[PDB]
């Protein structure tokens, strides 16, 4: 019964309890707010090709 | 050195940007009648873009913007239709003189405010002395065309003409408006047809007289 000696709890049941999330990337945060604030450049802009702002306001010609 | 349209790249680059002010546009707009750009639409199109973006808007500017409005020949209903918010709340603090030009570009263009011209008209009634005959006709000119039949203001306006005679297109702006009253008062209209042989200047009051007696059916002149 030297097995009784040894730490019962496993290998697997550490590295699930040390690494239980996965981590958050550092570059998530940039990919994900710069491909929303390119939608922020393309409506809102002024020298974007679809801005809003002749849809928004049409002009009087 | 004399550019007229070197001038007008540079009101357009007035009124192109983002925070223009009332008094940056009463200007720009004012410019552009005495310019006489007719030919030019977008460019009175991007003053009146601006015209109802504008939000502050003191006595002189508000009356510059709708001189030139009226003056210009241009018309666009939901702009000028707007600026009689300005002028209701503006109006007490207006000068006789200025009031004039509110009512008369505000009036020549259909604008059904009964607040403006009910509130427009006691004034003009309450110091009838203080207008001087081309204000209170152009007061009638305004309350005409935007649809009000007062005709306390048009008696009002019918005692100064009888006391004083006035200008060849002072009578011919109130003919105008008692023709679409359809008053047809021979007091008035025979003293406001006096004004007529010392020598009329332009042939737009002469027309105008034209057509304000033909539709009265009074007589040719």
């Amino acid at each position: 019964d030297r097995v009784l000696s040894l730490p019962a709890v496993s290998k697997n049941q550490v590295l699930e309890n040390v690494f239980h999330t996965a981590p958050k990337a550092p570059v998530e945060h940039l990919e994900k707010m710069v491909s929303a604030n390119s939608k922020v450049y393309d409506a809102l802009n002024l020298q974007s090709k679809r801005v809003l702002i002749w849809q928004v306001k049409p002009a009087l010609f | 050195e004399n550019d007229v349209p070197a001038i007008l790249k540079e009101i357009d680059s007035l009124v192109s940007r983002e925070a223009v002010s009332a008094k940056e546009v009463s200007d720009a707009a004012v410019a552009l009648t005495y310019l006489q750009v007719k030919a030019n639409r977008r460019l009175w199109g991007k003053v009146l873009e601006k015209a109802g973006a504008a939000q502050d808007y003191d006595a002189a500017s508000l009356t510059n913007l709708l001189w030139a409005i009226n003056t210009g020949g241009v018309e666009h209903f939901k702009t000028v239709a707007e600026l009689a918010g300005p002028a209701v709340s503006l109006l007490p603090s207006l000068s006789p003189v200025q009031l004039s030009i509110v009512v008369e570009a505000l009036g020549g263009a259909g604008v059904k405010n009964y607040e403006l011209y009910n509130k427009a008209s006691a004034v003009v009634v309450s110091k009838i002395g203080e207008f001087k005959p081309a204000e209170i006709a152009r007061v009638l000119y305004g309350v005409a065309f935007g649809g009000v039949n007062d005709v306390a203001l048009a008696k009002a306006a019918g005692k100064v003409f009888a006391s004083t005679e006035v200008d060849s297109r002072t009578a011919a702006q109130a003919l105008y408006a008692l023709a679409k009253l359809g008053r047809a008062d021979k007091a008035t209209v025979d003293a406001l047809l006096k004004s007529f042989k010392k020598g009329t200047e332009s042939a737009s009051d002469a027309a105008a007289a034209s057509f304000a007696l033909g539709s009265l059916s009074f007589k040719a002149e």
